């Protein structure tokens, strides 16, 4: 009953992401890095295995 | 069809040759990989030789690869493997063929250094991540080096 | 029950959150690799299996997909490229551009680039 007592509807699938924007202060660099490789590849010279170079 | 259309859009067409790269052919070839062969094959047969080698120089240089290969998965990695394996194998048949020999030698040999630099510093680091990826490209593109 | 769309969508939109959770690289790579293969494979069963009418009919057409759910552009198209070109190939009345019309595209930021090339 338990199971079968979840809501089920593409209302509830909608999940908003996050926009790509990532405001300014190894697996954390690379989380941000998969999200912003669309947006703003080519300034990635400044990563070179350090902290993400704001 | 598809040539007749390509003919009359080459005739129709740096900012530019930077938002191709960022938003259609770097997405389009970490997938599946006839997306990767696709996006080699196009980037071939759909510019003039002016445009394309800028296109080229600019993706080669600015020290993108690097970072791109730590980023993306294991088959990621295999991917733009297969893509790079493509496109340097047309570019030295190219050669080969005697085709370009003006000055296209000294800049050839120019992205050669800078791609061998770049693999060369990607593979050298302690994290797990950038080993398994460099070793997974270099096991695809040492074929044809 | 209707269930093609909402297990796509659940399915891509479920790979994200394996994506942000915290664990080694070594599993976390292979997960969301996993993932994405498995999505994949579905979507080249779906395409198998459902032709004509009967895709369109129950595979969330193009541009709510594109602007209500936000799905990222290559697996949209990767959805959709093939059924495209058949509409577009024999019946020679519509064109690109039309069929695909409306689309926000958001992450492309479509200034500064020709539509036409994109």
């Amino acid at each position: 009953n338990n199971v079968w007592k979840i809501p089920t509807g593409l209302d509830k699938i909608e999940q908003e992401v996050k926009k790509p924007e990532g405001v300014y202060e190894i697996i954390r660099q690379w989380q941000t890095l998969r999200f912003l490789r669309s947006r703003y590849l080519f300034d990635f010279d400044k990563v070179n295995e350090k902290t993400g170079v704001d | 069809k598809t040539s007749e259309f390509i003919s009359e859009k080459s005739n129709v067409w740096e900012d530019q040759i930077k938002i191709f790269l960022q938003n259609c052919v770097v997405p389009r070839v970490l997938f599946s990989p006839s997306d990767a062969l696709f996006s080699s094959f196009f980037i071939f047969m759909a510019f003039r030789t002016e445009n394309l080698m800028s296109i080229l120089n600019t993706c080669i240089t600015s020290n993108i690869l690097k970072t791109l290969l730590f980023c993306c998965t294991s088959s990621e990695a295999g991917n733009l493997g297969l893509f790079f394996t493509d496109v340097l194998k047309k570019l030295e048949k190219m050669r080969l063929n005697g085709d370009f020999n003006d000055q296209a030698s000294r800049k050839l040999y120019e992205w050669h250094s800078v791609i061998t630099e770049q693999v060369i510093d990607l593979l050298s680091e302690k994290n797990y991540m950038s080993i398994r990826n460099g070793i997974e490209f270099m096991k695809h593109v040492t074929s044809v080096f | 029950q209707s269930a093609i769309s909402e297990i796509i969508l659940l399915l891509y939109t479920l790979n994200l959150k394996a994506n942000t959770q915290n664990s080694h690289y070594k599993i976390l790579s292979t997960r969301c690799d996993e993932m994405n293969t498995l999505l994949w494979s579905f979507i080249e069963l779906i395409k198998h299996c459902l032709k004509g009418k009967a895709f369109e009919e129950n595979v969330l057409p193009f541009v709510e997909l594109n602007n209500r759910f936000h799905l990222s552009t290559p697996w949209t198209f990767h959805i959709w490229r093939d059924y495209l070109d058949n509409q577009l190939n024999s019946n020679e009345n519509f064109s690109i551009d039309e069929l695909i019309e409306g689309a926000e595209f958001s992450d492309v930021d479509l200034t500064k680039i020709s539509k036409d090339l994109f």
